């Protein structure tokens, strides 16, 4: 989920979009 | 842009820097 | 607890606080 | 709603917690 | 509500949220 | 204290207030 | 340094700062 | 008080270091 | 992306966010 | 400039991508 | 004051406290 | 750098000002 995908691994603020509605 | 890690609070704040008005859900368990 | 005055980002904040591994959804309006 | 009211008005913690999936 | 780790501004910040008006000593000493 | 209770060990939002005034 | 204008839990991240492992108090008006 | 100084006015670390325990 | 009203440190967290390793430079008027 | 801006009316994370080094 | 570990965003946020108006530069780079 | 004498390392707001503009 965005916690493995951001805080674990790193991800971008694209990435990040993924979890906006 | 980067590729950072983003925890916690911070990776909230983040969400709500990327996403604003869209709204987003924060949901750790998957 | 205490009543709360939280605008931007300080609402999520609070929600992540108040919602630990639950996480959240963050919808404003509009 | 809560995002609003949290910032124009006030609101609890126990509101928020409403929000928690 | 959750029991999580919250530690140093995040833990002033926590503070700050449920106290408010009340206000908190922040003694990491003891 | 609050960090070893909060910090090195976890608390509840209610473990919190016993730091309030 | 410079003059500061904080409100809310600014002025606690704040304090946080200046005061390190001294820690501090928050004692709002009222 | 210093809470409100800081957030009606400015306010300085100095000033701020006095809370400090 | 969203547009973002940031004052104060908000716009230096959205620096951070946004620059990541580059780092950035902080530059207000006066 | 920036900081002025993005607070008095609203900025982009593209306008703030050019205060990166 | 005191000396503390300001890491990632908590350290821009402490430089805009330290710095504010005088503005300053984050350079992780060096 | 910043990194180095304040996060790896601990450094003090005088210190931070190195910082400054
Ligand atoms: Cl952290
Ligand atoms: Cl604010
Ligand atoms: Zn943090
Ligand atoms: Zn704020």
């Amino acid at each position: 989920g965005i916690v493995e995908q951001c805080c674990t691994s790193i991800c971008s603020l694209y990435q990040l979009e993924n979890y906006c509605n | 842009f980067v590729n950072q890690h983003l925890c916690g609070s911070h990776l909230v704040e983040a969400l709500y820097l990327v996403c604003g008005e869209r709204g987003f859900f924060y949901t750790p368990k998957t």
